[PDB]
């Protein structure tokens, strides 16, 4: 299989600065009882 | 007489979104606890109820839309990070936007995502075609533009207090991969690829 | 648990909801643009046209921040006539209670079936709000608890989406009759609903 | 009725510094025709 865009260093891509929210199971927990 | 490249943004970063809660529920990037089932192209998927994480694909993908709709977009990745902050797997929608010219009058937008249902059926079942992530996993999203990202960096900031920046190398290069193609679509306005790079 | 945001997600999806199904209803836009889908587990009717939509979107994305901030008194969809004169206004007023018996008996639930509430009512208002001559334009306007010139920067989200200070103009109707439809109590949100008329004779 | 925030001249809101799109009814056919 060959992509329409295959890995190409010489162009990087963009992204986002901040990372994503870390979850901890407590957290998650929370979620699932009160706002699922 | 109509905006399709904005009408492709509009399907497109709804579709991504979609996608991107999905993939983090299949690759269990994120406990379960946080999803919750809902149906989108006619599908039963997951979506995340953590305000943050929800508010943070939202951010991601309002500033992708202005490129999209240009057609500055080569590729956007979800790529999962491993908890030495290495990528041990990409998700990868190939974009391109084909001549908007005699587009069929036969219920495009429904044809359409019926094609992309295809897409998230396919998300929905490829945890028995690859091997499991190991524990600890994280996640990001690279865009890959057409040309070079000055215009680019410009047009990408949409969002209050969202600042992307260009990615390093090793944020995005996985030594040799074993590449897994998930589905491929043509259609009047839109062609787009999902492969999964995977570790070998 | 930021359930401030949580309020605020939950009344910008909803907000957006109504202000296409307000749009629809009052004849704001020519009904070829609609098309009907389900939120709320009702049928609604959201705009096609993807720049209305965008539009829309826009303005509840930065709504948002002051929403999870608990500063916004009301949201106002205002319907303008060809000079920009307000023909009718759909009136959100909000107040976000202390946050701090919050049921975990299927809270989003129970607050997504008095939303509910709101769009049916919404989609039959027709039947008791005058019959006047439609408008063919609109804004929304928002209503802070604290001056609105300093809420200037907390509003402005979007790249090239800036806000201002509305007219008078904008906002003023004189005598207007008030039509209530719709009010509702939980423990993370009250709201009501109510329509600001043309006065009569 | 009693609203809570009975309109008060001395506190004007925020909006849009943008307008919402001027929507023909032969755009609104294109809308039909191919975005239903």
């Amino acid at each position: 299989f060959i992509p329409w865009f295959p890995y190409d260093g010489s162009k990087l891509p963009l992204r986002p600065k901040r990372s994503p929210p870390v979850i901890s199971e407590e957290a998650a927990e929370d979620v699932k009882q009160y706002l699922t | 007489d109509l905006n399709f490249g904005q009408v492709v943004a509009d399907v497109l970063c709804e579709f991504l979104e979609v996608a991107v809660h999905l993939i983090l529920y299949v690759r269990e990037v994120y406990p379960v606890g946080i999803f919750q089932k809902r149906k989108k192209y006619n599908v039963p998927v997951q979506m995340s109820c953590h305000p943050e994480l929800n508010q943070y694909i939202q951010d991601t993908l309002h500033c992708v839309k202005p490129l999209l709709e240009k057609n500055d977009v080569e590729k956007v990745v979800v790529v999962i990070l491993d908890k030495e902050h290495r990528p041990v797997e990409k998700f990868v929608f190939e974009i391109t936007q084909p001549p908007l010219l005699s587009i069929s009058s036969d219920s495009l937008l429904s044809h359409v995502e019926q094609l992309l249902a295809a897409f998230i059926l396919k998300i929905s079942v490829c945890d028995a075609v690859l091997d499991h992530n190991p524990p600890g996993c994280t996640f990001t999203v690279l865009v890959h533009t057409r040309e070079a990202a000055t215009r680019n960096m410009e047009k990408i900031q949409v969002i209050k207090d969202f600042p992307w920046i260009l990615a390093d190398e090793q944020d995005v290069h996985m030594h040799d991969p074993r590449l897994i193609p998930l589905k491929t679509m043509t259609s009047d306005i839109l062609k787009m690829q999902l492969y999964v790079e995977e570790r070998a």
